[PDB]
DNA sequence: TTAGAGAATTGGAGAGTGTGTTTTTTTTTTTTTTT
DNA sequence: CACACACTCTCCAATTCTCTAA
């Protein structure tokens, strides 16, 4: 049998509380959940989100008149999921009339409604049958309480407080908790039945299956009471038209690794998200999700082959992020700030020199605009570097502050497919295409394989990577930025060597590098010494030795990309004769020293003159490529060139 | 059930004669309810109770020895007695209308003295079986934490009343109860509808973890064997794994092991386990007390005391490894890698890493790896690696399967377990490359990635690595420069804060100090032995379970890992100017000079110097760095590079 | 089945037996037994139509070299031949008596007999307060001429060891040297299996022709010849074995 | 031959005995032949 | 384990049948 027990809860003043609550409550129009309400009947909205704020509100409002409230906030944080049910009920007891001529184009719902109404009436004079859920057009929500500072959060309202993954013990079940952590893995959408609409082959009466149950049986057996009294033993067909769906999404929440006790490993949390908050997660998340965590039981067989052992999920409530006032703003950035001399030192703060290539650190990230091909618009550079030089540092505030930028190593890009056997799901991404309008932070470019080696070979001359698994032919669009970290072999560079001798690079890789700086490091008296101060300095005040101008905000990039993508700097005629020129004297200079083959001027230099002048000139304004942007972009060329044969 | 009664009055006798229990329950209780009326907090103190044995032994032998036998019938009596304590003496404060229907009873622990059921693994026969043991061993294993059911309240909402279920599992209660299918009751009696609540339902956390017997313990010839601990409530998450543990549960068997029909001949026997009640955490390799061992005041005046001395490091680095003559400048290294640098967690992602890593390379039979082998001894938390012995899978972390749940899980590596910790890599070159990767990545950014079976984690190894290597050649040839003697990557070797070279130089005065310090070390004989007696061990030194101006020449081992636990703990130096002159001018001083030419220095050692002197502040016990921690840290790489003094 | 029983061209065959009570944890794996038992049958459900998986049930164990560790770690010996033992170390020509004992067959070689007693008394095994350890084996090579009964002394050593595995440099691999990580069939949980340094724990491991090892299985032994222990991390095991031999 | 009182049989629901699942080969070592 | 399927065991009232009915 099963017992009785005694717990001071009395859930029918709770629902008359609720009731007042929803009819008597306007925050600081008329009431605020009736005009949600009348926008709900007005089609225009499908999202209850019942504030907890506003609850805590009218509890403190009728407490110094009456106290006629018995603690629905921590009523419904100690067990959310039939509060819904109470909610629910209680919008659809005060659902007002629509106040608007909605269309009833698709009325599907409506029209079972009255067709079903009408055939009942017809025999009640005799001359509830709708479940409850299948009548709702709306999903209800609950938005946790935010921050208190009074004595009321003494230690309550565990929905204010972020747990983690692994602070969600057994003993939270049922409760409204919220967690935070980083998303890793969203499903697709796909439509949860809620009610099921069997329509019987005779008897005209059609019979609905409420399910909350991951699986159910269909009926197929004709119970309506003509049926039964005529014993006819119809069967029952599914009619998806007449039927209830939600939009279900199963995400899945890890923690993150600040949060992860020593020798530990990251736990998860399976989440349920439907109704109107499918595809507000996405695996590039950190999110405070909100939601009700309860025991998604093993029903059917399994269940008996388990036990008592339940497997948990978090039914989301609610989800938070992490993660031209601005036009005016970096305008009047432009006119105090120098942005050449400014930003190069604003992008490695902490790193002391190499300003020049922090100065085409900026034009790979803005990058000029030529999609029009008979080509690019990607600026693509390499750092050869030294042992010890602070590339990588480098390469880490490039990836901490370009959007959409990734930073990986070439030993631990490409693809993998079907990596889970159960979903077995089709073309999981890489490296690469997470950084699809960015940039990507190739560490260690000279230690990495061939099949890599061919696979950014395709994503540098095809901005879009492909797979041959099962002859498919699927491709996957790249269009990313390559910065490269390569650093020579045999430990530190040899100047006496031929620059492609020191690093294990193919020349038909590095010769369709855009640009390319030789930035080694040499033992000196002065600049080693500023270099102590300045990394001391950091130690000890744990902040930059602030000597000069260092904008922080990359949103004045973001701006100019975009400001000046839509100009397209158009180029002049004089500067067309200037750069034919240039490139003549630069293949005459090119064979009169020929030390280094690296070297020879090749229509790619061109391309890579042209793409650097439209970057500057998308720096500055639109249409500013003349003359003075040229001379620029060629002094680069050559100092970059030079620096292959520094010293 | 007028036995059960007898128990649970005799139980609460006991408990009223010994009133520290009741203190202890009262003070869980306040401290409770403070938390309640008092936020960002968590601290909820367990409903959990440590008896000693010892008493329970003086004041009723009979009881202590049911205890002790059958604690099945005597176990459940004493907890719900102490159940009761706790709720006559309860503050009877308002309901939170979920403690009347969640189910919190009080769940006993024991200590003291356990006599022959103080096992292990290896020895736990089946004549222990339902008899109240516990065994020490090592954690490998441990399921992930998954609430279960024990109770289901459920509302009817044509009554206005509540009804609940129990639920019992072998795994939950001693007692052998008729099995639950787990399924909620949908309908009453009367024909009426039930939506369960939860949140007024109770579930409990579960965990089943493993232990196996010490490797050293085994038997000569065979593998260490393994027992399953089935953790729940208040115990789970208390252990990880490669935590030396002694676990004191009831010795259970389950199922009908064949005696089914469908096996009539077949031999199977029946699943054993252990279900722990307390969880001891014995560690540090001392086999008795904690990793975190417990610091009297007496200890901590006692160390604040030497810190004073003005060759505090001398005596310290001394006192390592008196058995090993000679290398004072890498005992003196080893000491400053225990307690290593402060490290910096500073903004827009940088992190500059506090621990020292070090690399020993040279001539065959120089104690390079009887000094790994006495870090692994002293240091708190030390892994064993060899390089024929360890992949990097095995290093990072290995995609295996849940068994207890049945799902794919990451369980960690040789190299994510010794996080906060230390790694000794003996045989470092002997690594192949595709397993080096792994461990130049952690001692880069101190993080593993997993991109494998559609897992994509960032484990935490914040472990400073200790290595021993050996030349290209037999010997180290000085006759080369020391880049083609050593078959690491400079990629790898730059990782290295400090990269010892060791020569076997044959010497005549230096050989007879050593061949005379030596025979002294082979001469030792233990206090309790004779004179040509073989040194037999036995370890049986658990006669109790659970927690039952000076100038030195040498401090004692015991005392020196006190010390290292106590700097690392109190003491976070500081930076100061006076210091950074003597840095920044040694760092230029080895930088631009002509004899370090051969050296590989780059800006790397600038932060090891500053890791090494904030090091040598931790050894002062200073808050802050001064010059003279400065000037020992540049000293002691200067000889790690050059070696001239 | 002894390798010496086995037919002409076929493998050794296995036998699952059973032990019961008193005669359990009675015998560690490589040594040589004779079992009084029951030949009885079970049908296991794990491929022809009416078989039956056949099984010993032991009834009786008569090993030669002692049970679970060495004579159970500690003394079985009877004092008959305690005090034949002890009138045997008075004898003044014991060592002679013992060198000329070793591979009685081989002529001459008298240096290498000597030292192949020493190896088989072995050191003392000492353990310092600080923790170190030393160890108390004693590791001998032969190198020489080919001809000069080498193979012939390390399979004698092989018989008159307590505990003994002889092995071939070219036919062994390090991880079946030391230890192999192995995947159980049924619970796909990885597990580890002793090797030839592993059985011959508290014994000799002899290592016949030595220079034909691979260059990566050598260096496997070079942790378990010094250190005398075996550390281990593969597939999420981390242990560190002993093998002292 | 017709509207109506008697025998005679057997199909459609249900008592019940025994079933049938969930249930898995990924990832990681170790070997071996080519490369 | 237990819920759902397939099916042997088992059983009375509506459906057929032939002696006595109109
Ligand atoms: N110009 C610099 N300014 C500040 N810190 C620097 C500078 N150059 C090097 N460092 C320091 O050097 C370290 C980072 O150097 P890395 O970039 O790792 O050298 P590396 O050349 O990448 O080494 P690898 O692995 O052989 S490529 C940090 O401790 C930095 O503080
Ligand atoms: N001094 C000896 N006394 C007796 N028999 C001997 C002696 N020297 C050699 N032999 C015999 O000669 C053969 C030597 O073969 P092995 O000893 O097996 O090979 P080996 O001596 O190890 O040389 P290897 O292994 O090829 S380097 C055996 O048949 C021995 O019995
Ligand atoms: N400086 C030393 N002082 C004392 N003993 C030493 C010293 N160097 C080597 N030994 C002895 O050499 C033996 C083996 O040393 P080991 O740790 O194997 O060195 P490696 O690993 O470099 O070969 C040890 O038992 C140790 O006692
Ligand atoms: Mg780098
Ligand atoms: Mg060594
Ligand atoms: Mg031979
Ligand atoms: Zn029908």
């Amino acid at each position: 049998a099963l017992p009785s027990i005694q717990l001071p809860v009395d859930y029918n003043n709770l629902f008359n509380e609720i009731t007042d609550f929803l009819v008597t409550f306007k925050q600081d129009k008329g009431p605020k959940y009736m005009a949600m309400l009348q926008k709900v009947a007005n089609r225009e909205l499908n999202s209850v989100i019942i504030d907890l704020d506003d609850i805590l509100q009218y509890q403190n409002e009728k407490f110094l008149q009456g106290t006629q409230a018995d603690d629905l906030v921590s009523a419904i944080q100690q067990n959310a999921n039939h509060f819904t049910e109470l909610f629910c009920r209680a919008i659809d007891n005060n659902m007002p009339l629509p106040t608007k001529e909605i269309d009833y184009k698709d009325d599907v719902l409506d029209v079972i409604l009255n067709q079903r109404r009408l055939r009942n009436e017809r025999m009640l004079s005799d001359r509830e049958l709708f479940p409850p859920n299948l009548t709702r057009r709306y999903f209800l929500y609950f938005k946790p309480l935010s921050q208190n500072c009074a004595r009321r959060y003494r230690k309550k309202a565990i929905s204010s407080k972020p747990l983690s993954v692994r602070q969600i013990k057994g003993d939270f079940l049922g409760q409204l908790i919220t967690v935070r952590g980083i998303i890793t893995r969203v499903s697709d959408v796909k439509p949860a039945v809620e009610v099921i609409a069997y329509t019987c082959d005779q008897c005209g009466y059609e019979v609905f299956q409420e399910v909350n149950s991951r699986t159910f049986t269909p009926l197929s057996e004709c119970t309506s009471e003509e049926c039964s009294q005529n014993q006819t033993k119809g069967q029952l067909f599914m009619s998806t038209r007449a039927s209830k769906f939600s939009a279900f999404q199963e995400c899945k929440i890890q923690e993150l690794s600040q949060q992860v006790p020593v020798g530990h490993i990251p736990r998860s949390l399976n989440i349920h998200v439907n109704g109107t908050l499918v595809r507000s997660l996405s695996p590039g998340d950190i999110v405070d999700v909100t939601g009700i965590f309860l025991p998604a039981p093993y029903t059917g067989f399994k269940a008996l082959k388990a036990g008592l052992l339940t497997e948990t999920y978090l039914e989301a409530q609610f989800v938070r992020q992490h993660k031209s006032d601005v036009e005016e703003r970096v305008m009047e950035l432009i006119t105090s700030g120098d942005v050449y001399n400014r930003l190069a030192k604003s992008i490695a703060p902490e790193i002391y020199g190499n300003l020049d290539v922090k100065k085409a650190l900026l034009l790979l990230l803005v990058g000029g605009v030529d999609k029009r091909v008979g080509i690019r618009g990607d600026i693509n550079v390499c750092l050869m570097g030294d042992p010890g030089v602070a590339k990588s540092q480098l390469l880490k505030a490039i990836c901490k502050i370009s959007p959409r930028g990734v930073y990986t190593t070439g030993k631990g890009t490409a693809a993998v497919m079907k990596d889970p056997v159960t979903d077995e799901m089709i073309l999981e991404g890489g490296a690469l295409v997470l950084a699809d309008n960015g940039i990507c932070c190739i560490d260690e470019f000279d230690k990495m394989d061939e099949s890599d080696r061919t696979a950014i070979h395709e994503v540098m001359e095809q901005q879009t990577i492909s797979i041959s698994k099962a002859g498919i032919n699927t491709t996957l669009n790249a269009r990313t930025s390559i910065l490269a970290a390569a650093n020579p072999l045999y430990g530190r560079y040899n100047p006496r060597l031929s620059p492609l001798d020191n690093i294990n690079l193919p020349a038909a890789l590095l010769s369709r590098f855009d640009i390319l700086f030789l930035m080694l490091d040499i033992p000196s008296r002065d600049d080693d010494e500023k270099l102590a101060e300045h990394v001391t300095y950091v130690h000890m005040h744990n902040k930059q030795p602030d000597l000069d101008f260092t904008p922080v905000e990359p949103s004045k990039m973001r701006e100019y990309i975009a400001y000046a993508k839509t100009k397209r700097p158009v180029m002049s005629e004089a500067v067309n004769d200037y750069v034919v020129q240039a490139y003549i004297r630069l293949r005459q200079d090119s064979k009169r020293e020929m030390k280094f083959s690296f070297g020879q001027a090749t229509p790619r230099t061109l391309l890579g003159i042209i793409r650097l002048s439209q970057a500057l000139a998308k720096l500055r304004l639109a249409d500013m490529v003349d003359i003075d942007d040229v001379e620029e972009a060629l002094r680069l060329v050559r100092v970059s060139k030079e620096s292959l044969y520094q010293e | 059930d007028a036995v059960f009664g007898d128990r649970v009055r005799r139980f609460q006798e006991f408990l009223d004669t010994f009133t520290s229990y009741r203190d202890s329950v009262r003070s869980i209780q306040v401290y409770n309810s403070n938390n309640a009326a008092n936020s960002t907090s968590l601290n909820i103190l367990p409903h959990r109770i440590i008896i000693s044995l010892d008493d329970l032994r003086e004041f009723d032998r009979s009881f202590w020895s049911g205890i002790l036998v059958e604690p099945a019938y005597f176990i459940p009596p004493a907890e719900k007695a102490l159940t009761d304590l706790a709720d006559s003496m309860d503050d009877v404060p308002h309901p939170n209308a979920s403690a009347v229907s969640s189910r919190h009873p009080w769940k006993l622990s024991f200590k003291g003295s356990f006599g022959a059921h103080a096992l292990s693994p290896r020895t736990l026969t089946a004549q222990h079986l339902n008899k109240l043991v516990s065994v020490e061993g090592i954690v490998t294993k441990t399921s992930l934490v998954r609430p279960k059911l024990i109770r289901s309240v459920h509302y009817a909402a044509k009554t206005g009343r509540f009804h609940y279920r129990d639920y019992t599992d072998a795994t939950t209660t001693l007692t052998t109860r008729i099995p639950t299918p787990a399924i909620y009751p949908t309908e009453d009696t009367e024909g009426n509808k039930l939506t369960t609540e939860y949140g007024y339902s109770t579930f409990i956390d579960h965990q089943r973890i493993t232990v196996q017997e010490m490797p050293e313990m085994a038997p000569a010839g065979q593998l260490p064997r393994s027992i399953d601990v089935i953790l729940d409530d208040d115990l789970v998450d208390k252990t990880k794994p490669g935590d030396r543990v002694n676990v004191v549960g009831v010795f259970k068997s389950l199922g009908a092991g064949g005696m089914n029909q469908s096996n009539s001949n077949t031999l199977i026997g029946f699943k054993t386990l252990i279900l722990g009640n307390t969880v001891y955490p014995l560690h540090a390799r001392s086999t008795g007390v904690a990793a975190r061992q417990m610091l009297t005041d007496f200890d901590i005046r006692n160390i604040n005391k030497l810190s004073k001395k003005k060759d505090i490091f001398d005596i310290l680095s001394q006192s390592l490894a008196p058995s090993i003559y000679g290398h004072d400048h890498i005992k003196k290294a080893i000491l400053l890698m225990l307690m290593g640098g402060v490290e910096k967690n500073l903004e827009n992602g940088s992190h500059l890493r506090g621990d020292i890593n070090i690399l020993m390379v040279g001539d065959p039979s120089t104690a390079k790896s009887q000094l790994l082998r006495f870090v692994l001894n002293t240091a708190s938390l030390a892994i064993a690696t060899t390089g024929r012995g360890s992949s990097g899978v095995g290093l990072t972390a290995a995609v295996t399967t849940d068994r207890e749940t049945g799902e794919r899980r990451l369980e960690a590596g040789a190299m994510v377990l010794a996080d906060r910790g230390v790694v000794c890599i003996d045989e470092f070159d002997k690594m192949t490359d595709v397993d080096r990767v792994a461990i130049h990545e952690v001692m880069e950014q101190q993080t593993v990635t997993i991109a494998k079976a559609g897992i994509h984690t960032t484990l935490n190894a914040r472990c400073s690595v200790i290595a021993a290597a050996n030349p290209v050649f037999g010997q180290y040839d000085v006759n080369r420069d020391p880049h083609q003697n050593i078959a690491l990557p400079d990629s790898l070797l730059s990782r290295f804060d400090l990269l010892f070279v060791v020569t076997d130089d044959i010497n005549e005065i230096r050989d007879r100090s050593i061949s005379e310090h030596v025979l002294r070390t082979h001469r030792y004989l233990p206090p309790g032995y004779l004179e040509g007696e073989p040194v037999r061990e036995r370890l049986n030194l658990s006669l109790a379970v659970g927690e039952d101006t000076e100038i030195p020449k040498l401090v004692t081992i015991p005392f020196l890992r006190k010390y290292v636990q106590y700097a690392k703990e109190r003491v976070i130096p500081q930076l100061t100017q006076e210091a950074i002159n003597v840095i920044v001018k040694n760092y230029t001083d080895l930088r631009n000079d002509d004899n370090t030419k051969k050296s590989p220095i780059t800006a790397r050692t600038l932060e090891t110097l500053i890791r090494l002197a904030t090091a040598h502040a931790k050894v002062r016990l200073s808050k802050t760095v001064n010059k003279v921690d400065a000037k020992v840290a540049a000293n002691l790489l200067r000889f790690a590079l050059l070696g001239e003094d | 089945e002894i390798p010496e029983l086995v037919p002409v061209g076929e493998m050794p065959r296995n036998l699952t037996m059973t032990c019961d009570r008193y005669l359990t944890n009675k015998v560690i794996p490589g040594t040589r037994v004779t079992i009084v038992g029951i030949y009885s049958i079970y049908n296991s459900k794990n491929s022809g139509v009416a078989i039956r998986t056949p099984y010993i049930k032991i009834l009786g164990i008569q090993s030669d070299v002692e049970t679970s560790s060495i004579w159970n770690s500690v003394t079985m010996f009877t004092e008959e031949e305690e005090e034949e033992f002890l009138q045997l170390s008075r004898n003044p020509k014991l060592y002679e008596i013992l060198t000329n004992s070793i591979a009685p067959s081989i002529f001459g070689n008298e240096d290498i007999k000597k030292a192949i007693v020493c190896l088989l008394m072995g050191g003392s095994k000492k353990i310092l307060p600080d923790g170190m350890r030393l160890r108390g084996d004693i590791n001998v090579l032969l190198l020489g001429d080919p001809g000069t009964a080498k193979s012939q002394l390390l399979k004698f050593v092989e018989k008159v060891s307590p505990i003994a595995v002889y092995t071939s440099g070219k036919g062994s691999s390090a991880a079946g040297l030391t230890a192999s990580v192995q995947r159980d069939p049924m619970t796909r949980e990885f597990y580890l299996e002793g090797g030839a340094m592993v059985l011959a724990d508290g014994g000799v491991v002899c290592i016949d022709e030595f220079d034909k090892m691979r260059d990566e299985d050598r260096v496997a032994i070079h942790e378990a010849m010094e250190q005398q222990t075996i550390s281990i991390a593969k597939a999420g095991i981390t242990t560190v074995l002993n093998s002292r031999t």
